[PDB]
């Protein structure tokens, strides 16, 4: 299937407490593979997945130098935005960026993107065309104009279509045993009493990879999506994922409800019941 | 391989 | 400002005496400043690993704390979180029967 290479950047000012906190976290698909954190003893880019042991020392040295430069550019940004928004130097503020590319199963580019937020709200974003920007407010309009005069979109586009794609392909090759595997979900159902002769049935899916999955409950051959409660799919600490979905049913009628689990590692979807 | 050179806002 | 959702769960269904992994997934929060501590019988667990820091489409933050552990019939575990959206720290216990 398709794959993605993403970099999540966060810079957070802390007036009275020194320099902003700066972090970069890189992902291939939904697996963390590299990270930089300014609050580390000796901040450096580090591997977060075993397969990254395949890069030599020069890789780490370059990524580290880049991160240090980025840290300084975001420090400048935090100051600049105080000016654009006419805010005080006493408050903490946050800049976030997500940059990435996605390829299909054949390795060809599907899409690229870069989006910025300030204090949790959209700031500026590269358009789907990889040629122009869209600005959320008049501050971002200042940025758009700067970036247009400097030709930044062209350089970013070259990164997104080029470098980003080539390195993603390389990671998929190097980390194939991890990234291209399939771990099938194991499922089970738990049962919990409630007042008013009702019961909560919870369908668990455990130990799966990749993260995409669908869990539904059915009655009378219909999905009950409207009445379910669930959690967002979540990492389980070892590179696999888990999820649950529950429904509340009448007591004594549990046998009429079935949980269904659909996943890449399930040629036929699982069907379970309490 | 990370973006380098995030242009200033 | 968004208040964190706090989820505590094990990697494997808990079996007394069998090694496992305990997770505290803290999500949908903003601003990013936060303190997350995993506790065993009320005492901080040392060397908890922080990982999987990301943000969603609405820019809220997500992060995982996790640690290896072997459950026993007596030990209790929780995750305590301090964030500006909450007046008091929030302590969420692991529910092994969920
Ligand atoms: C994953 O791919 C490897 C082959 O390529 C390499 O191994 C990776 C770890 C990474 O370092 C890449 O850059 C390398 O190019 C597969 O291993 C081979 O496949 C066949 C069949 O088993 C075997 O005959 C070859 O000798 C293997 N080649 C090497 C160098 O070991 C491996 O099967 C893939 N893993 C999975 C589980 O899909």
């Amino acid at each position: 299937g398709p794959h993605s290479l993403r970099y999540f950047v966060t810079a957070v000012s802390r007036p009275g407490l020194g320099e902003p906190r700066y972090m970069e976290v890189g992902y291939v698909d939904d697996t963390e593979f590299v990270r930089f954190d300014s609050d580390a003893e000796n901040p450096r880019y580090e591997p977060r997945a075993r397969w990254m042991e395949q890069e030599g020392p020069e890789y780490w040295e370059r990524e580290t130098q880049k991160a240090k430069g980025n840290e300084q550019s975001f420090r400048v940004d935090l100051r600049t935005l105080l000016g654009y928004y006419n805010q005080s130097k006493g408050g903490s503020h946050t800049i976030q960026v997500i940059s990435g590319c996605e390829v299909g199963s054949d390795g060809r580019l599907l899409r690229g993107y870069q989006q910025y937020a300030y204090d949790g709200c959209d700031y500026i974003a590269l358009n789907e065309d990889l040629k122009t920007w869209t600005a959320a407010d008049m501050a971002a309009l200042i940025t758009k104009h700067k970036w247009e005069q400097a030709g930044e979109a062209e350089r970013l586009r070259a990164y997104l279509e080029g470098t980003c794609v080539e390195w993603l392909r390389r990671y998929l090759k190097n980390g194939n045993a991890t990234l291209l595997r399939t771990d099938s979900p194991k499922a089970h159902v738990t049962h919990h009493s409630r007042p008013e002769d009702k019961v909560t049935l919870r369908c668990w899916a455990l130990g799966f990879y990749p993260a995409d999955i669908t869990l539904t409950w059915q009655l009378n051959g219909e999905e009950l999506i409207q009445d379910m409660e669930l959690v967002e799919t979540r990492p389980a600490g070892d590179g696999t994922f888990q999820k649950w979905a529950s429904v509340v049913v009448p007591l004594g009628k549990e046998q009429y409800y079935t949980c269904h689990v659909y996943h890449q590692g399930l040629p036929e979807p699982l069907t379970l019941r309490w | 391989f990370a973006p380098g050179n995030y242009p200033a806002l | 400002q968004k208040t964190p959702q706090i989820q505590v769960y094990s990697r494997h269904p808990p079996e007394n005496g069998k090694p496992n992994i305990l997770n505290c997934y803290v999500t949908q929060f903003h601003p990013p400043h936060i303190e997350i501590q995993m506790l065993k019988n009320g005492k901080k667990i040392p060397k908890v690993e922080m990982s999987d820091m990301s943000f969603s489409k609405d820019w809220s933050f997500y992060i995982l704390a996790h640690t290896e552990f072997t459950p026993t019939e007596t030990d209790t575990y929780a995750c305590r979180v301090k964030h500006d959206s909450m007046a008091e720290p929030k302590t969420v216990y692991w529910d092994r029967d969920m």
